[PDB]
């Protein structure tokens, strides 16, 4: 994701 | 009423607003007393706190 | 650190510290809980290997306290770039848990809305570490620590040569020579309320050390803390  | 901006809404630690009310919580390994308020550790480690 | 003072015995017991091949101190973290260390990703890239000491109050002797444990598992931020220090953390899981005792205990995460609007609105905080004394000198032998203002996002943007981002924060002083410096990233920034203390930062970068018009810049943990928590479940 953007939070990986 | 309380509020989160003033003396934290009486809480020790977390403090929030649900539906106009404070709602008081507590970090992990403290269990929140039953005044709703106080948090309470539940182990002689308990985060944030400085050994003695 | 440069300028603040040595931490007393029990006074900064979530400082962890990463030693490398040698065993010498490179960066420091911060205890989660018995098994997760919370560091910078940077220091990542400074030893090939390293363990994790926790308990130590100086780093040129055995005093009894210290232990090391060996990293199972790290845990960096996919975003983390040197271009511009965003992203700045990393997560270690241990091998063996740690035994919480004098002067080792765990630095509480806060809950995310309320440390935006409650501890970040705190006139300081206290960062700790082994790193060095002044820009361009020695790493102290003791763990210190310091308190450091925190700073607003628009002063610090005009102070500073390289981008702020929304991950990242500014706390210490416009000329007073304290701040932290190299070693001691990846430490603890933590915010004091009500008698507890609450992981708010991690030392990640600054132009020099403690320099005239310029701040420490540190990551920001309350835009980590669902990151965090997931680390914990790889
Ligand atoms: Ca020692
Ligand atoms: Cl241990
Ligand atoms: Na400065």
């Amino acid at each position: 994701d953007e939070d990986s | 009423r309380k509020l989160c901006s003033l003396d934290n809404g009486d809480c020790d630690q977390f403090c929030h607003e649900e539906q106009n009310s404070v709602v008081c919580s507590c970090a992990r390994g403290y269990t929140l007393a039953d005044n709703g308020k106080a948090c309470i550790p539940t182990g002689p480690y308990p985060c944030g706190k400085q050994t003695l | 650190i440069v300028g603040g003072q040595e931490c007393k015995d029990g006074e900064c017991p979530w400082q962890a510290l990463l030693i490398n091949e040698e065993n010498e101190g490179f960066c420091g973290g911060t205890i989660l809980s018995e098994f997760y260390i919370l560091t910078a990703a940077h220091c990542l890239y400074q030893a090939k290997r390293f363990k994790v000491r926790v308990g130590d109050r100086n780093t040129e002797q055995e005093e009894g306290g210290e232990a090391v444990h060996e990293v199972e598992v790290v845990i960096k931020h996919n975003r983390f770039t040197k271009e511009t220090y965003d992203f700045d953390i990393a997560v270690l899981r241990l091998k063996t848990p740690i035994t919480f005792r004098m002067n080792v205990a765990p630095a509480c995460l806060p809950e995310r809305d309320w440390a935006e609007s409650t501890l970040m609105t705190q006139k300081t905080g206290i960062v700790s570490g082994f790193g060095r004394t002044h820009e361009k000198g020695r790493q102290s032998t003791r763990l210190k620590m310091l308190e450091v203002p925190y700073v607003d996002r628009n002063s610090c943007k005009l102070s500073s040569s390289f981008i702020i981002t929304q991950n990242m924060f500014c706390a210490g002083y416009d000329t007073k020579q304290e701040d932290a410096c190299q070693g001691d990233s990846g430490g603890p920034h933590v915010t004091r309320f009500k008698d507890t203390y609450f992981v708010t930062g991690i030392v990640s970068w600054g132009e020099g050390c403690a320099r005239k018009g310029k701040y420490g810049i540190y990551t920001k943990v309350t835009a980590f803390l669902k990151w965090i928590d997931r680390s914990m479940k790889t």
